[PDB]
RNA sequence: AGAACUGGCGAUGCGGGAUGAACCGAACGUAGAGUUAAGGUGCCGGAAUACACGCUCAUCAGACACCACAAAAGGUGUUAG
RNA sequence: UUUGCUCCACACAAUAUAGAUGGAUACGAAUAAGGCGUCCUUGUGGCGUCGCUGAACCAUAGCAGGCUAGCAACGGUGCACUUGGCGGAAAGGCCUUGGGUGCUUGCUGGCGAAUUGCAAUGUCAUUUUGCGUGGGGAUAAAUCAUUUGUAUACGACUUAGA
């Protein structure tokens, strides 16, 4: 659609005479529209038990908005997927801009290295990094200093006109 | 708008230089590339060498009339690369060849006029901080170039002559620029400095 | 002004051929100075007549009337598919055709 | 005997760097860099404009040769009321670095009546040049 | 991990400072003045306190990373090559028969004309680059002075001068007449 | 190699995968305009060198399996767990 | 062989078109990078300015740019000559000095506009050649036949011949 947001999917199974108020399952599924998030909810929760699968109801479907988009810190999401050569329980600590943008950038990297299938990407708990010490990443702390200057080559010159006295160059 | 568009070879590529040119040659626009000796590529001289081991068939592999189809002389000829981007089999490219007056090095005095460039023709907008350098002057010399110290000498004679011409060309226009700031105290820069003039 | 002109000299591209199906009924006028389709909304609805001449004097010298009209937008570079009346050739065209700067919307 | 480096020193980006948006919905509006994210997409910030920050690439924003003294923190409206302390917008319209932008912007807003009576507003100065081309 | 900068404190004494523009470095020194072109690595220097040099080197995830150390070593070769120099004291340890080595002069190139080389009557005119003086034996038997003012102009030619008498059948243990480097010392004895 | 059912070819075109009587879409009325999927967007060839996020240095480069299949054992070319 | 052909000037008519409607505007080199101005002991120098593409400069005011005068002038632009330079890749151009004519909208008058009936690719441009006046300059070749035979299937190159 546009961007994988966050929704609130809550289940209750069958609050009837059989099992009055089971456990009320609730997670934080990250998906685009309100269609994929429903299936991934059943995909991440395959530990359900013998009741009925035809009872695909939602307690209160809504939309968990991005918590503080301007707040830029460090987060960690455990990457898990089952390929054909086995599996990989990975975990990155890349500096995320928001709290949901990490998932979008995850599809730009994991599919660029080990070719992660879209029907195998698992979503677990999202960790949060505030202080140092526990930070085992060097490339993250290096880019996070104070009053640091650096030159930047390469420049954009998007044009189509066949007339120029500028003599194109790259300086930024 | 303009009848003939002349493109200079001041640090230009090969296939990238004939990008928007293909859209012009199909329209019958005269475009000429000057200074073939001044051709740089954002690559390497290393790979660019083997141009004979895999370069021949389907004609008469020894003839002089119906044998090979060009591709001979310093790799083959920068002229062959421009044809492949134009519908040669149709007359939409046949008449284009009459417009495409690209020879070698110095053509008829067209470089002494307009030297407009194409945004995606230079290597300056396409070079990685660490990419090797390519020299056609050494590439042509690699396979035994004829006029090595001749062409380079002829080009040098024009650079010196232009240096003496640009000296007086920047002279008379200097008096105009100097009288462009001291003559704005009247009624010219007191009502035009708020509209764009 | 040593020249009179109320038209734009936009470079033509081609006509309406399609994949492997031929049906010359749509032109492909390309106006320079336009990079966005949103700026191609000024140039809508005008006579375009392709530049050519005749031979014998039948109207005054070498004049044979043609007609055309600017249609909707095309592509992303502000390409205009200004279809003509019926005189839609295919003789390897592509030139600065005369586009007619209104029949003013405003 | 000294080292002495010539130039080629581009405007270094650090904590506190006023920029400008050329492409996007906020094209033409002034912006600035308060907090640096990483070695990629800088976190710009428009002062007198009123627009939330977003992930904008370096291809849609360029640096400007103007510096100021402000801390590091992704916040906009703070850099607006206290802008009087570190003013630089007055120099933006004073220097001849951003005058080329309004040169084509204001000219396009001009009508045909104000773009036809300029020939006499350019010959009053040109006449003093013609006499200072051969005689002076 | 894509480093942003890898600055290195380069200790440069006064009197032998260099000129910095684009990618060209000037060698300033009383003992010969030479230049050097660098168009394959793309480096950039920055002055902040005359002696020390603090710059910014990007790209740290391929082969670059620390592309300052590979240049710093070359800088020292231009500083200690114009002051301390590089005198490769090579000793000619050979028996067999007294080889009559006579170096002649030709177009200021000084082609080493080796007459009667272990039974060979071939004149091997080895080209000698300018910027290095070559003498003979004075007090010590069999000794050649390779005192130059560069590295790629002295050591580069010395490698070709050593492997110029390569034999198909014979090699090194056939006769103890191999030209080996005794000690790669310098011109200045104190330094 | 030998059965039941079986979207086509056989007996059916046009478009498209460079090219294909066997695959996908479409079980063929005659113009124009508009709207999908498959197939695309430098030219050849009717189409934006339109944008953001990764990675690489090969004197056998690479860009659609079926369709003249390659595997195991290595290495001081690099990135991310 | 019914005095023709070439160069400058070009009456009245044809054969054209790969698309004319301000204008094809000369520094070179480099991109982990420059140009211009000023200063200086003239260099790998310093200071200042410019850069984010041609949306910048030049050019533009009268019937398809008409017929006059005055003021502001001793500039600028175009056609037709002469003197003084330069050019060897398809050179076939550029600039300067010394005269005359038309024009010269910075500012300031008068006359002219139409009847064409709101526009009709609404012409004042050019590839080549031939046929009528003549002001200059210049007074020619090849093939067949025959002869010589280095050449020779029928041809061509090398023959002789006032």
């Amino acid at each position: 659609m546009a961007h994988f947001k966050e929704y609130q999917v809550i289940g209750r199974r069958l609050p009837t005479e059989s099992v009055p108020e089971p456990k009320l399952f609730r997670m934080r599924i990250f998906a685009s529209n309100e269609v994929i998030a429903k299936s991934r909810y059943w995909y991440f929760l395959q530990k359900l038990h013998k009741v009925k699968k035809a009872s695909g109801e939602i307690v209160s479907i809504n939309q968990i908005n991005e918590a503080h988009p301007t707040k830029v810190k460090n987060f960690g999401v455990w990457v898990r997927y089952d390929s054909r050569s086995g599996t990989h329980n990975m975990y990155k600590e890349i500096r995320d801009v928001s709290r949901v943008a990490a998932v979008e950038t995850l599809y730009q990297d994991m599919a660029a290295r080990h070719r992660a299938r879209f029907r195998s990407i698992h979503i677990l708990k999202v960790a949060e990094i505030e202080k140092t010490a526990d930070v085992k990443r060097q490339y993250v702390k290096q880019f996070l200093t104070k009053d640091l200057k650096f030159p930047l080559p390469h420049r954009v010159q998007k044009s189509t006109k066949t007339f120029s006295y500028k003599r194109p160059s790259t300086f930024y | 708008v303009e009848p003939v568009v002349v493109i200079d070879g001041k640090g230009h590529l090969v296939g990238r230089l004939a990008s928007v040119v293909a859209k012009q040659l199909l329209n019958g626009q005269k475009i000429v590339v000057v200074r073939a000796e001044e051709l740089n590529i954002s690559g390497e001289f290393f790979r660019n060498k083997l141009k004979y081991h895999d370069f021949l068939r389907k004609a008469t592999a020894f003839n002089k009339t119906r044998g090979p189809f060009h591709f001979r002389a310093p790799s083959r000829i920068f002229y062959k690369a421009l044809r492949g981007m134009v519908s040669h089999k149709t007359a939409r490219g046949k008449a284009a060849l009459e417009r495409l007056k690209v020879f070698e090095g110095i053509p008829p005095p067209y470089d002494k006029k307009k030297r407009v460039v194409v945004p995606q023709a230079l290597r300056v907008l396409r070079l990685k901080p660490g990419r090797k350098y390519t020299t056609l002057g050494k590439l042509s010399t690699s396979v035994g170039w004829k006029y090595e110290d001749v062409v380079a000498k002829l080009e040098a004679k024009r650079k010196v002559s232009s240096a003496e011409y640009y000296a007086k060309k920047r002279a008379f226009t200097k008096k105009v620029a100097s009288a462009n700031a001291t003559a704005a105290e009247s009624d010219v820069a007191k009502q035009l400095a708020a509209l764009g003039y | 002004a040593e020249s009179h002109r109320l038209y734009v000299k936009g470079k033509h591209l081609s006509y309406q051929r399609s994949k492997r199906v031929n049906n010359p009924n749509v032109s492909l006028i390309k106006i320079e100075g336009v990079a966005t389709p949103q700026d191609a909304q000024f140039y809508l609805g005008k006579r375009i007549a392709y530049v050519y001449r005749a031979s014998k004097e039948v109207r005054g010298s070498k004049i044979r009337v043609m007609w055309g009209k600017v249609t909707r937008t095309h592509g992303n570079s502000g390409v205009v598919r200004a279809t003509f009346r019926n005189n839609l050739p295919a003789k390897t065209f592509g030139a600065s055709v005369r586009i007619f700067l209104y029949p003013s919307n405003i | 005997t000294d080292s002495i480096v010539k130039a080629s020193n581009w405007r270094l980006v650090e904590v506190g760097r006023v920029v400008l948006i050329k492409k996007g919905q906020s094209a033409g509006k002034l912006a600035a860099i308060v907090e640096i994210i990483d070695q990629k997409k800088v976190l710009i910030d428009g002062p007198k404009a009123g627009v939330p920050r977003q992930a904008i690439n370096l291809g849609q924003v360029v640096l400007t040769p103007l510096t100021f003294a402000l801390p590091r923190g992704a916040r906009t409206a703070t850099v607006s009321k206290k802008w009087a302390a570190a003013a630089v917008c007055e120099k933006w319209a004073a220097s001849s670095w951003a005058k080329k932008i309004a040169q084509r912007e204001r000219r396009a807003a001009l009508t045909d009546f104000e773009r036809f009576q300029v020939m006499v507003l350019r010959k009053q100065k040109r006449y003093t040049v013609k006499k200072a081309l051969a005689k002076a | 991990m894509k480093y942003i900068q890898t600055e290195q404190q380069i200790e440069v004494p006064e009197g032998v400072t260099v000129s910095i523009k684009s990618r060209i470095v000037k060698v300033v020194g009383p003992r010969g003045t030479l230049t050097k072109n660098l168009k394959h690595i793309d480096v950039t220097f920055t002055k902040v306190n005359n002696q020390l040099i603090k710059v910014a080197v990007h790209n740290g995830g391929r082969k670059h990373v620390a592309a300052l150390r590979t240049v710093k070593s070359l800088v020292d070769n231009m500083i200690t090559g114009v002051t301390k120099g590089y005198k490769y004291k090579m000793r000619y340890v050979y028996a067999h028969f007294p080889i009559n080595v006579n170096i002649v002069e030709k177009d200021g190139a000084k082609f080493i004309e080796v007459r009667n080389f272990l039974g060979d009557k071939k004149i091997r005119n080895v080209p000698v680059r300018d910027g290095v003086t070559i003498e003979f034996s004075t007090n010590v038997k069999d000794e050649i002075v390779l005192s130059g003012n560069s590295v790629e102009d002295v050591s580069q030619n010395a490698a070709d001068l050593q492997q110029i008498c390569r034999v198909r059948n014979k090699d090194i243990r056939k006769f103890l007449d191999g030209i080996y480097v005794s000690h790669k010392g310098f011109i200045t004895e104190d330094l």
